[PDB]
């Protein structure tokens, strides 16, 4: 699954992304 | 693990919950009912 973490569009438009229980070496800065 | 089925982890780990119970237990051994 893929989840999007946002502070709210009334604060910012930046976003972070969680790839759930996926090893972070096979996803396709801060990893 | 499976087909479209996943298990999400709880927000509090087991370490955090054991920390909470040791804080309750040290509060009661040492202050009685005053800390609540
Ligand atoms: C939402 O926007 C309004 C006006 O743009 C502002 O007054 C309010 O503080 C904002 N809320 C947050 C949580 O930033
Ligand atoms: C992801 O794969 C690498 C390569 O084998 C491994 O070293 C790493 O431990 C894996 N991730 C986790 C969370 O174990």
């Amino acid at each position: 699954g893929v989840s999007v973490i946002t502070p709210g569009t009334n604060t910012s438009n930046q976003v972070a992304v969680l790839y759930q229980d996926v090893n972070c070496t096979e996803v396709p800065s801060n990893v | 693990k499976f087909n479209g089925l996943t298990v999400l982890p709880p927000l509090l780990t087991d370490e955090m919950i054991a920390q909470y119970t040791s804080a309750l237990l040290a509060g009661t051994i040492t202050s009685g009912w005053t800390f609540g």
